């Protein structure tokens, strides 16, 4: 739960103090990010099903051996790469609420927190999903300000997997 | 502690899609709108305390038992921590406004409060009136205009009107 | 300020004396002077999350306080103030719980002993939205019941939870006190019923072959020759 | 925390004689199973990990809820959680087996984990269907002989489903 | 210590992180508040010398029993005036740091942690200086947005003392 | 409860692992004991009553003033007599609990946690029981193996009473 | 640092009670481990350089991706198969010191505790070691007991990996 | 801990009178270089894992005793413990220009850190190396226009390289 | 904290191959004596308290100042004290017995033992002569032997009084 407002409610109520101006800036900051920031949100959800099927077709000619070795974690089937594509939808599901918040809560809170364990019990290479979201970063076409945005963003994605 | 931001991401998260057109519209005039709600909250925030001693001596004056020997309120530190929780309620409604969302004050105050004001022997009905009398001083000096530019500021008059009356009736 | 309520304290297996003997229901002492070992570390920073945390996770794990600790500069018990206050465990335990079962849960986990009554996590319920979760946390630290059990350079733990020729001696307090409660996963909205209980598929009921049945024989028709 | 040589032990004490003939005979052949015994509880921990994703991975084919968006095991913490409690079900289930009695089980995890279970959300039954799948491995690795002399085990192969019953029917 | 960058830089080491997305909004809306913070304050150092001369007069014309009255806290002589221009001009100088840093820190560390003490030990009645803020807050005449910022910043001040 | 697969578990649980070659390598060593230690435990159960009326017998020709003195702690009459047996019964049979367990942890949760206060409130000379435990360990006869772990054992028990 | 012994005395010294009868077992039972781990120490000493040729063999048959695809982390050339013989090595090397010591605490000491970030930031999938280390617990040949307890040995290296 | 906005307040109050009109235009033209301060860091901590992993990479082909056995990070706790010591070096420093003072910088993290890595028996050149080679990736990662409005950002480069030199300079 | 066998382990390591063949037959003679040692360490604390009371009424016959008026161990919580240390002093070089190595012994209690006495003016060389007659009644317990079978314990009477002989010059 990492968003600007709830921190600074969190600062004040973990000192005690009652809201003060420091505050209230970030509030009209707030501004600068969210003028773009809901649009870019809209333009994703618009770009999603693209990107995923781009994703998918990134991480799989990236990697041949899991197309070709048969196992559980690895596609050889269909229902491998079904998986794939759920897989990958969360991971754009997670950018485009972690862009509307504003902050990396959502993404820290339903992401980050136990992907190590599933990669290491799991046999989930974390560098598949490394591909993808650097396949997203480069496809999905943001203009200005919203396009900076997205790479401190999924940057952050990949410094959480790497 | 939930921002409407992200109780729109949590409810989208429930449902498991992207986060449709119709809430995008109500999130844009939300941001269009929560200028007018955070400076809301500072403005109400300000007088805090004339506001707070205006709520308990107008509670005093109309309860004369609290300020009476054998009242709740009677001595010295129950008195003063009987003010220390009305500054309490109110800045945890300045900060549920703040938030734009009631989730703050149901999830940080509101919810034991009515069990913790059971059990200490405080009345409840008290509380209830000062907090009332406490948002009407609230929003008239968050809605009248002095020295302030024009604006739309009648949208949260309602909505901290219904905090304030989440607040009193969950203290009950 | 305006003090504490005095609130009368009720009777426990701890404020009374006990003949305590080494067994193992004793917890395992983990004390910073002893181990100095760098493996004997991680057993007691494994233990010191156990007791906060519940099995911390990667992502929970501060890592300038266990290098810290590891050089020796930190005491444990600034590591486990320094827990407290870190935002995980403000995260998982003050944000979705309410002061009052704040304050529970965080007695049994640093005093090491359940609070005696309710009325005494109602009167410590004042200080932490007042003054802060950082000036709980201390003025949890500086009282001596914390100190005379564990002292500077101990990890806390259940105290006297199980006594001699018991079965039971009580619920770990791990077990008994998770992070939500019903009023959060009220919030949450998971008893989403499992539904795999009489579906009523539509297809016709099968009825058992009556005597001298066609079927009957069709088994050992399908055997023979 | 009771070996059930200090079963007898505390039996006997609360009776307040010695040990008799026919408990020592019973504890020789416990000793002469012993053997058994404890390395049963080593194989069976051989492949725990692989037991758990396996029992696991059944139970997300079985219940496709748990996986799906507004379930339980949805979000990644909460199903790393969830394998959290799997690996400490079988391996306090273990310990149990080590000891010899189920005391160590009924007594370290079972007993406050159906109010855990209940006061959390946690559907229980699905909990339940995922031990007993569990023991069927947790056998049937033991059972299966690789590099291992032939014997009689069956005792452990019975007593062994006997304890993750009571873990399944105690967590409901 | 309260500016916005220490309470991010606060945040992001109690959470051990690497500054995320939200922290940099932080600054770039310390630019809706400094770009006219540092004209308000070089503005309040050229009105500052009127200011506590108006302050010192409206303070002794509330209270005449100050200047009337002989007492050691009371201003009844020259060198209890004296104390206080000096205590007045504390406050404003206090007011002028607060509006530089962007947050109430510098106050907040500097007035507001031993106001109660000094006030119950001294016989300093707090009223004294609501008066002397009062007419500060009046008297000051900042124009537009700078003006609202620090009506709010001088209501923190008199919420300490009341 | 001091058993050795008791700590085996109470170890494992404390660091949070699973068990080891160790494990193995406890309880098979617990063959070297047991392998003595069950018919030491019967051997012991048929030598009880002459071994309790040996040991009070020795009690009391060390100690003639406890025959001869009257008072409620001293064997005086029949019913002191009659505790004497109770009480070295109790120890006789904790001895064979402790053989049986495999640890002290019967004996020691049993008899040694209270024995402090009950010694200094009711007047009961230790060294009477030291007494009672050194004849029991020159009467028993147990041959090889058994001798030192009741030597091991009983002095254990002296120990713990001086 | 798992010893039995260690363990013995830290149990010893957190409950601050010298040593009893039970914990005498554990070095006899020590003994039921040791009189073949020491011998499996030295056979596999004398096995271990066609054992790491052979692991090597076995995890570029598994992955011909490694010997394939142009990477820092995979080993296409000749510097990254000197890493690999380093680290089959060192596995073995621990896996032989873990069996000297008779507990998992050099082992779990030495490769356990970072294996974890080590595998995430340098991108070293630990089904490689889980191929390797099978691979040495089907080619080592161990005879009777000794070739057992090394199997719980090298399980739990690979649960540790997996 | 000192914002460089707070470093002028303190130098004033130390000084006694108000800030001066020479201290305002720096301030001003801080203000204006600021935006380039800000996410100068952001885009510094971008790459900050694969800086971290490249510089490790040159320092350990540059000495290879300290891969080789008996080296200070060879064990693999030790190795993964000086990867945490040069991700923290270097998020330290990027405080410290998020500050734009190097107060954070000397006051969190250099300051102890010199006695730890020589009562450890850590080499104190072999991070000077580290650092330096991390700095220089740093601003390059930096200096780089590609992507993005171009302006002049000597100043960054400038600061950035100061606060690397002091890291590794308290280092020694 | 180290025992023989990891201390073959960590000089290995430092070394960094594996174990040679000369500490090998070291470590199975170590292994074919360990027998001897471990329950060497239990027949000493076989009679440790009688041991304890016997050192002690023997230093104090020698040395009548120490319960003598204005003695270092003259009051009866000072008394119970230096008892409660000599039996620290025997029971964790028991501990050192048992490990095979004088590491738990140096690294548990010997090291701030020094400064402890001397700040506590304790004196030292009373704690020095206490522990060289309770290691010369440590080993007779084990040097005689009584209804047993002869053995070679020249090596291990040995390297018990080198441990005792440790403590007594580690106090000073
Ligand atoms: C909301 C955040 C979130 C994440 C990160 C997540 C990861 C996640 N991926 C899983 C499976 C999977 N994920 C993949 C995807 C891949 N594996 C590969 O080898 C491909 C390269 C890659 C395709 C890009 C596959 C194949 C599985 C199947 C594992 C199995 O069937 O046992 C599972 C097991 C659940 C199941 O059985 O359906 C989890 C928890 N789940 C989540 O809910
Ligand atoms: C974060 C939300 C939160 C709230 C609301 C809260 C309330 C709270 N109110 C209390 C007392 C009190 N509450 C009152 C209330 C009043 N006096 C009256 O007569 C009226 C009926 C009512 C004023 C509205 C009084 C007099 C006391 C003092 C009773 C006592 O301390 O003995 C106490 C006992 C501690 C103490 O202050 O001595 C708590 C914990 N604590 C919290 O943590
Ligand atoms: C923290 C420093 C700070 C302040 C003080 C601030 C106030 C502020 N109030 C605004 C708007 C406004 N403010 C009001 C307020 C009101 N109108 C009424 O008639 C009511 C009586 C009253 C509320 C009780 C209104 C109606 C608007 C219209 C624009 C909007 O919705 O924001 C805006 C919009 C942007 C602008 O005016 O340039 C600003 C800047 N912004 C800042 O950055
Ligand atoms: C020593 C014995 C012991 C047990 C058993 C135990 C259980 C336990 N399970 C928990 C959560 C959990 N338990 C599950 C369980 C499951 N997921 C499903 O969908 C299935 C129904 C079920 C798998 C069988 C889940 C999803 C959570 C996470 C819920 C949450 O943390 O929000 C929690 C809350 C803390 C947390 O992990 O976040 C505890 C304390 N604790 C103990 O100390
Ligand atoms: C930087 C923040 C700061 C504050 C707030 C501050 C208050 C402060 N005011 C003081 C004195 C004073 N302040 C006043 C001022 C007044 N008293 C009145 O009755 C008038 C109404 C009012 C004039 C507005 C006077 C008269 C004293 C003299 C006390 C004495 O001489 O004993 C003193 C005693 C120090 C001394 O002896 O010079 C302190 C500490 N000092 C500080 O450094
Ligand atoms: C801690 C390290 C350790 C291990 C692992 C260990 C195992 C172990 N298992 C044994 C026997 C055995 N183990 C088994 C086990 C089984 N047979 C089956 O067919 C079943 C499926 C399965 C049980 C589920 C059997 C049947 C024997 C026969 C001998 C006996 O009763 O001990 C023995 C007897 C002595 C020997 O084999 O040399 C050993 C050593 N001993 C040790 O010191
Ligand atoms: C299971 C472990 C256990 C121990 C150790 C134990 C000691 C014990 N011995 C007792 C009494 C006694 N024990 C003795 C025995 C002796 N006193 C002498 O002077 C003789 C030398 C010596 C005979 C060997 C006597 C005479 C009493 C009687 C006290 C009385 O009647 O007030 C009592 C008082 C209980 C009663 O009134 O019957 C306790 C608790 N009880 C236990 O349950
Ligand atoms: C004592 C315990 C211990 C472990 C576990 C350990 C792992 C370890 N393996 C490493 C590298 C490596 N390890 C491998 C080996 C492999 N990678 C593959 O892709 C192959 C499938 C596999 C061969 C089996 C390779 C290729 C590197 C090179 C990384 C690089 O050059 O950047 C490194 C980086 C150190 C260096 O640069 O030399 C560490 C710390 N080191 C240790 O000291
Ligand atoms: C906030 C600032 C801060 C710093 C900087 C810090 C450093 C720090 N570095 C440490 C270890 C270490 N530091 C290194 C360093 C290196 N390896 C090499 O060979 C090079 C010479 C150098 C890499 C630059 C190594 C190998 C260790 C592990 C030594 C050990 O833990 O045994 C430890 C001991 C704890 C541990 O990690 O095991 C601390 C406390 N702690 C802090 O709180
Ligand atoms: C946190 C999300 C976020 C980002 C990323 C952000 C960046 C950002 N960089 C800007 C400007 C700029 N950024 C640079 C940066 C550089 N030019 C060079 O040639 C150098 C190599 C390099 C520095 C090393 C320059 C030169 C400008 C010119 C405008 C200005 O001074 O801000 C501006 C000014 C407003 C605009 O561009 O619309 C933005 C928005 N703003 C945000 O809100
Ligand atoms: C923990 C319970 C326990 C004990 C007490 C124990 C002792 C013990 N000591 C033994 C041998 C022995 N013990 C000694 C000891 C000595 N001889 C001397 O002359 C010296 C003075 C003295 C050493 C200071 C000797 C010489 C042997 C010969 C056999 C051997 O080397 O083990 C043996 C060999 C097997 C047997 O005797 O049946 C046993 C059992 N074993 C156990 O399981």
């Amino acid at each position: 739960m990492k968003t600007p407002l709830t921190e600074a409610v969190a600062l004040a109520d973990s000192q005690g103090r009652f809201l003060s101006n420091t505050e209230l800036q970030y509030l009209y900051g707030r501004l600068r990010q969210g003028a773009f920031a809901l649009e870019a949100a809209q333009t994703l959800t618009a770009k999603a099903d693209t990107l995923v099927n781009g994703a998918a077709q990134a991480v799989y000619s990236k990697f041949p051996y899991t197309t070709s070795t048969p196992g559980n974690n690895f596609a050889a089937d269909q229902r491998g790469k079904d998986k794939c594509a759920r897989d990958i939808g969360y991971y754009l599901r997670m950018v485009t609420y972690c862009l509307v918040a504003g902050g990396t809560g959502p993404m820290d809170e339903y992401l980050i927190a136990g992907v190590d364990e599933i990669n290491r019990t799991f046999d989930l290479s974390p560098s598949w999903y490394v591909e993808a979201l650097k396949h997203i970063k480069a496809n999905h076409g943001l203009t200005g300000d919203a396009a900076t945005e997205t790479n401190n963003y999924i940057d952050y994605a990949i410094n959480a997997l790497s | 502690m939930f921002d409407i931001f992200t109780r729109v991401v949590s409810q989208a998260d429930a449902r498991g899609e992207f986060i449709s057109s119709d809430k995008l519209e109500a999130l844009k005039k939300v941001v269009a709108e929560g200028t007018k709600r955070s400076d809301a909250v500072s403005r109400m925030t300000n007088n805090a305390s004339s506001i707070v001693t205006n709520a308990a001596r107008q509670l005093f004056a109309d309860q004369p038992q609290l300020i009476a020997p054998g009242g709740n309120a009677y001595t010295n530190r129950r008195m003063a921590a009987c003010l220390r929780d009305m500054e309490i309620i109110l800045r945890y409604v300045t900060y549920a406004t703040f938030t734009g969302d009631a989730s703050v004050l149901n999830d940080r105050c509101l919810n034991g409060l009515r069990e913790t004001y059971v059990a200490l022997g405080v009345p409840g009905a008290s509380v209830a009136a000062g907090v009332r009398a406490m948002g009407k001083a609230a929003v008239a000096i968050v809605m009248d205009p002095a020295g302030v530019t024009s604006g739309d500021c009648s949208s949260l008059q309602q909505e901290i009107e219904l905090y304030f009356e989440t607040a009193a009736k969950a203290v009950e | 300020t305006i003090p504490l309520l005095q609130y009368a304290p009720s009777s426990q297996n701890t404020r009374v004396a006990g003949y305590t003997v080494g067994g193992d229901e004793q917890p395992f002492v983990f004390t910073t002077d002893n181990v100095i070992s760098d493996s004997d570390f991680d057993v007691l920073i494994n233990a010191a999350y156990r007791q906060i945390f519940f099995h911390a996770f990667k992502c929970d794990r501060q890592q300038l306080l266990e290098s810290q600790l590891r050089n020796g500069q930190i005491t444990v018990r600034d590591f486990i103030r320094g827990l407290l206050l870190s935002e995980t465990f403000i995260d998982s335990f003050y944000n979705k719980n309410s002061n009052y079962r704040f304050v529970e849960q965080c007695i049994q986990r640093v005093l090491g002993r359940d609070p005696f009554s309710e009325q005494e996590k109602i009167a410590w319920s004042i200080v932490i939205c007042t003054k802060g979760l950082a000036a709980f946390v201390d003025q949890l630290l500086n009282t001596d019941e914390y100190m005379e059990n564990f002292g500077y350079d101990t990890v806390p733990y259940q105290r006297r939870r199980s006594l001699a020729s018991r079965e039971q001696g009580e619920i770990p307090f791990n077990i008994k006190s998770p992070r939500y409660d019903a009023y959060y996963r009220s919030q949450l909205g998971f008893p989403q019923v499992v539904w795999q209980n009489a579906v009523r598929r539509f297809r016709t009921p099968d009825r058992v072959p009556q005597a001298g049945d066609p079927a009957l024989f069709l088994n050992m028709a399908r055997s023979a020759q």
